[PDB]
RNA sequence: GGAUAGUGGCCUACCAUGGUUUCAACGGGUAACGGGGAAUAAGGGUUCGAUUCCGGAGAGGGAGCCUGAGAAACGGCUACCACAUCCAAGGAAGGCAGCAGGCGCGCAAAUUACCCAAUCCUAAUUCAGGGAGGUAGUGACAAUAAAUAACGAUACAGGGCCCAUUCGGGUCUUGUAAUUGGAAUGAGUACAAUGUAAAUACCUUAACGAGGAACAAUUGGAGGGCAAGUCUGGUGCCAGCAGCCGCGGUAAUUCCAGCUCCAAUAGCGUAUAUUAAAGUUGUUGCAGUUAAAAAGCUCGUAGUUGAACUUUGGGCCCGGUUGGCCG
């Protein structure tokens, strides 16, 4: 039953994480190219079949 | 016979229970009853700008832990008192006492959200910039 | 009028024209990093005289000219610049630093919007109460 | 401008004015466009006239180029082109020559200030002469 | 104060947008005919959904109606015009049978696709995009020309072409300068 | 609004002269004279929009004045010109006459007529009457007068006036068997034969009239135009004599002719 | 009987006590000018509609009035009411809800620009004028098309099948490459032509205009509905996330950072209102014993519904539509 609680805590986990830069990718391309990109990964492209299909599967 | 009338020429009869049956849903009552408009502190608009006045903060409900970091703000309008509460971590750093922000709702169209209780307000707009973009470093806040 | 103050200035090197794209520096502005440096452009130019605003398009270099499209970025004093390393110029060092001080109420309703617009523009307006 | 091959289309004639309106479609293949007046030097000879006596207007670019579709004029005479064609395009060429009368709003201001003072005024002027003359 | 100009969309987003077997089937038809986004193919179904709604409104009359044949008879000449009925099944039943796979495959790309000017989905995307290939005497820059199978005879690369003749080329010039 | 009204928006204007939305918002409203508004059609978009000889309003304006076109007889200038039903239009120069007449599609048509046809009009008299000093006369749908008529004229008849002197030269009965042209309402456009009416005292007096291939349609009185009898009519007919074939086969005409 | 241009309690004098109303009169408010229409969906239906067209009202709130065919005109006057300019103090001149533009207010809405060249209108009338209107400037209100990239040759990894001459070629392939090559135009530059009263824009097109460090595309999520991790590091019921259920109290598939993926794409998210969802408004088409609901029962007005019965048939012909031997 309080209504004054401490305003001092606020911005902490931010303030707190490790700083790091986004690492430089190779240019990805945007269009009609990606969705090719899309079509060869799905269908194409498929290499975890197992039973069912999996997007992104993690390391086991 | 359903208990309903079926006359050929029972029109404005079975018009009168469609005229004052429809007042238990609760857009009509809501709606042409003015509520938005009289009672409701928003004026039944969208967006409305306002001045801190002191800065407060509110636990949690039930199984829960934590200090939500509300703001208290008087609307420009109506001259009322309306707690808000900023959706965004961190954001009481930049704001502060005399502070002109602009508030919005909560997608409840008239509810609290959840574990906070009371507020029905959420900050959208700061001293004419954006919460949102400032976590982002993209824009800084001016000084005045 | 409320909040369209036009800010005073000498111009020293360039030719000022009206509707050109300005980088603004404050005086935390450094040549390494970001800062408040804004790339809001100038309204206009006008020229001071008794209490009358004369439009003037250009202005060359070596003059004082006050500009119309500011006061509400710059808080004392800054400079508008376009070059990319344009350094800012030293701090003014004021007379007399605040000392005596008291406390400023109101009896009347929630007007502090109000109180809070006004001891802006005498900030704005002299190196007032900080 | 390599073998336009002028082609006039839906050529009617017009005693009513003394001139004649047709649509006329040019082709400029391997070529931007072509300017107008070379059209107007073209046309003179298939349709008896001279160089001053044919108005041209439109020729909107198709895409892609290499054709253009306009509407044109022939004029039987100089001085019957004059009393007809407006002074927009008779200027334009060789035609006319548009002398400008200031701007629009001082000729406003000017009507309005006229309209402030009754009479000639020339009274009012010497009577303000020698009254504001300390 | 003129008339107001009338402007339409020509898509409707569905009311069941997130299915995973509704994506997969989007996406093979929209990369098998080369397709950048998915406006295009929710486009053209909008218009299987009006030629279809269009249609159904023809059936809820008796045969031989003097509206039902009229606008059957223009109906079925504008489909087979552009080719997505066989001429031999007018009967005004495989227009509602129509499929989206018969309006996408007469789509220019899919015909440039035929006729082997491009031998890729994606090089017919960038042909028609740089005005290289016209039809008849006019050029076309637009993809999507729903050529009706009398203007087909007429697909060649244009004579203003780098390919086709002309001149070498923007690039070529540089390096044969250089 | 503060007495009477002197413009047209280019919205409000009916249908039947055909013009654009685009090309302007407002149209070239027709001042008052022998036809309702509604019911005539400018000489603005008859000279440019309609025969094409004429691109431009200023055009159009030096033309009249210059003494060329001749309407009703009269020479006349006024850009304006309310040009309605049966008004002959006479060019000196490039040889031809004009009469506006309605079209089987239901719009006024481009119809081409002779010398000597252009020589008389045919008008509908509406109200015959004893005026002042107990002189008769009788007055057209243009509003035309002519006085002293003969006593078996009696209303909704026909009349042929010399168009030079302005007096009548013939004159046709309204009975059973009659050439008539409907002016007027969703089926104008056509021409038939009269054949019965009922009387129908309390106003709008309903006429049936079968087309020439037996297509029966009913207009009001309003709207008829006798304009001869069975087999003889006493004008010109436009192209297609108003038969007004189906729907169907106008797409049919369309492939035939192609 | 007066007045109007006209009928009329429009007003006046007399006479009569009449006129409307549970078939919702009268009175309250309308974030109510009405309609033509828009949203949204099988049908039915709901909401909105100042706003491009028509018909009405206003020139700040009333009243009166001038001329004028046409006005109770305010970009015409007169009185009062509230503002407010100029003053060398007598007074004069006022209504931008006309165009720009200024202030207050508000989540919310642009230039104190050009041209009568177009579509018309007005005047004595081609010629003059029109912030009517058009053009330009700002502009991610909403709508349409559509950039950011394609193609060869080498190294792996393949599938039908030829040799069955050893695990050798794999002759045709589909992709991955800290592999390399040509050809291609556009954005952006603008010589030039057309465009426009003059211009500014579209397109054409001398010429300049990719090899990625480049000419670089974003908005949210990855526990369920809701397709997209049992990846790494940090905090440890604190910070927080979350539209709901719900995760965090030192092993976070949900917090914060990096990788990847997913959805849309120059679009995406958020807040309010409406619609289908909603058979949760049910005339079509709800439920009423226990989920909320048969009035304690009876009589009865208005209303609603309401028995059967009264022209059934049989013949004589005629002409129209469909398909049918005989093409």
């Amino acid at each position: 039953a309080k209504v004054h609680g401490s305003l001092a805590r606020a911005g902490k986990v931010k303030s707190q994480t490790p700083k790091v830069e986004k690492t430089e990718k190779p240019k990805k391309p945007k269009g009609r190219a990606y969705k090719r990109l899309l079509y060869t990964r799905r269908f194409v492209n498929v290499t975890l079949v197992n039973g069912k299909r999996r997007m992104n599967p993690g390391p086991s | 016979g359903k208990g309903k009338p079926r006359g050929l020429n029972s029109a404005r009869k079975l018009r009168v229970h469609r005229r004052n049956n429809r007042w238990a849903e609760n857009n009509y009552k809501k709606r042409l009853l003015g509520t938005a408009f009289k009672s409701s502190p928003f004026g039944g608009s969208s967006h409305a700008k306002g001045i801190v006045l002191e800065k407060l903060g509110i636990e949690s409900k039930q199984p829960n832990s934590a200090i939500r970091k509300c703001v208290r703000v008087q609307l420009i309008k109506n001259g009322k008192k309306v707690t808000a509460f900023v959706p965004n971590d961190g954001c009481l750093n930049f704001v502060d006492e005399n502070d002109e922000v602009l508030l919005a709702g909560f997608g409840r169209k008239g509810k609290a959200k959840g574990d906070i209780p009371g507020v029905r307000f959420k900050v959208v707009k700061v001293s004419g910039v954006s919460l949102l973009a400032l976590w982002k470093e993209k824009k800084e806040k001016p000084r005045s | 009028d409320k909040g369209r103050f036009y800010a005073f200035g000498r111009v020293f090197a360039g030719t000022v024209k009206s509707g050109q794209k300005v980088r603004i520096q404050g005086p935390n502005y450094v040549p390494g990093k970001k800062d408040d440096l804004f790339i809001k452009a100038i309204q206009r130019v006008v020229l001071m005289m008794g209490r009358f605003v004369e439009p003037i398009d250009d202005c060359p270099a070596g003059n004082i000219i006050g500009l119309v499209g500011i006061d509400q970025f710059l808080l004392k004093t800054g400079t508008l610049t376009t070059s990319e390393t344009a350094h800012n110029m030293k701090v003014m060092k004021f007379s007399v630093s605040p000392v005596v001080q008291v406390a400023v109420e109101v009896k009347n309703a929630n007007d502090l919007p109000k109180l809070v617009e006004g001891l802006k523009r005498l900030s704005k307006s002299d190196p007032c109460v900080l | 401008s390599d073998a336009v091959t002028i082609r006039t289309r839906k050529v009617i004639s017009n005693p009513l004015l003394a001139r004649k309106q047709f649509v006329v479609d040019v082709l400029h293949p391997n070529r931007a466009n072509v300017s107008k007046d070379e059209l107007r030097e073209k046309l003179a000879e298939v349709y008896k006239a001279e160089k001053d006596a044919v108005s041209v207007f439109g020729f909107r670019t198709q895409f892609g180029g290499g054709k253009s579709v306009g509407f044109g004029l022939v004029y039987n005479s100089v001085a019957e082109a004059k009393k007809f064609e407006p002074t927009y395009r008779l200027v334009r060429y060789g035609l006319a020559e548009k002398v400008e009368k200031a701007s629009r709003q001082q000729r406003k201001q000017k009507k309005n200030r006229d309209k402030k003072i009754f009479g000639t005024g020339k009274r009012l002027a010497k009577k303000v002469a020698r009254r504001n003359a300390d | 104060p003129r008339a107001p100009r009338t402007y339409s969309k020509t898509y409707s987003t569905p009311k069941r947008p997130y299915e995973s077997s509704r994506l997969d089937a989007e996406l093979k038809l929209a990369g098998e005919f080369g397709l950048k986004n998915k406006k295009e193919i929710y486009r053209i179904s909008f218009q299987l959904s009006k030629i279809r709604r269009a249609a159904r409104d023809l059936l809820t009359r008796d045969e031989k109606d003097p509206k039902r044949l009229f606008e059957g008879n223009a109906l079925i000449r504008r489909l087979v015009r552009v080719g997505v009925l066989s001429e031999d099944k007018k009967k005004l039943d495989y227009v509602l049978a129509l499929k989206v796979e018969d309006f996408l495959e007469r789509r220019l790309q899919t015909q440039v696709y035929k006729l082997g000017l491009a031998k890729s989905v994606h090089h017919a995307r960038v042909l028609i995009t740089q005005r290289h290939i016209a039809v008849g005497k006019q050029i076309v820059n637009i993809p999507s020309f729903m050529v009706r199978l009398d203007s087909e005879k007429h697909i060649d690369f244009a004579p203003t072409s780098p390919f086709g003749g002309a001149r070498p080329g923007r690039v070529a010039r540089r390096n044969a300068a250089r | 609004a503060r007495g009477p009204k002197k413009h047209l928006k280019r919205l409000a204007a009916p249908h039947h002269w055909l013009l654009d939305k685009l090309s302007g918002c407002y149209a070239p409203r027709p001042s008052a004279g022998p036809h309702k508004l509604r019911e005539s059609l400018p000489l603005i978009v008859f000279l440019r929009n309609r025969l094409k000889y004429a691109l431009n309003g200023r055009e159009v304006k030096a033309i009249l004045m210059q003494r060329h076109v001749k309407v009703d007889g009269k020479v006349r200038t006024d850009t304006t010109y309310p040009a309605g039903f049966m008004d002959v239009i006479t060019l000196d120069a490039t040889n031809e006459n004009f009469r506006l007449v309605y079209d089987v599609k239901g719009r006024f048509a481009v119809h081409r007529i002779t010398d000597e046809e252009a020589s008389y009009k045919l008008g509908k008299v509406k109200k015959v009457q004893l005026g002042k000093k107990g002189v008769p006369y009788v007055v057209t749908h243009d509003g035309r007068t002519i006085r002293y008529p003969d006593p078996n004229i009696k209303v909704n008849d026909t009349v042929k006036i010399d168009l030079a002197s302005g007096k009548i030269t013939d004159f046709i009965k309204f009975d059973a068997g009659k050439l008539v042209y409907v002016t007027g309402g969703r089926n104008l456009g056509r021409i038939g034969t009269i054949v019965h009416k009922e009387r129908h005292d309390g106003g709008f007096d309903l006429v049936h009239i079968k087309d020439s291939l037996d297509n029966t349609f009913v207009t009001r009185l309003n709207n008829v135009f006798v304009i001869g009898e069975q087999g003889k009519p006493y004008i010109s007919l436009p192209k297609g004599k108003g038969i007004k074939l189906s729907i169907a086969e106008e797409r049919d005409r369309r492939r035939a002719q192609q």
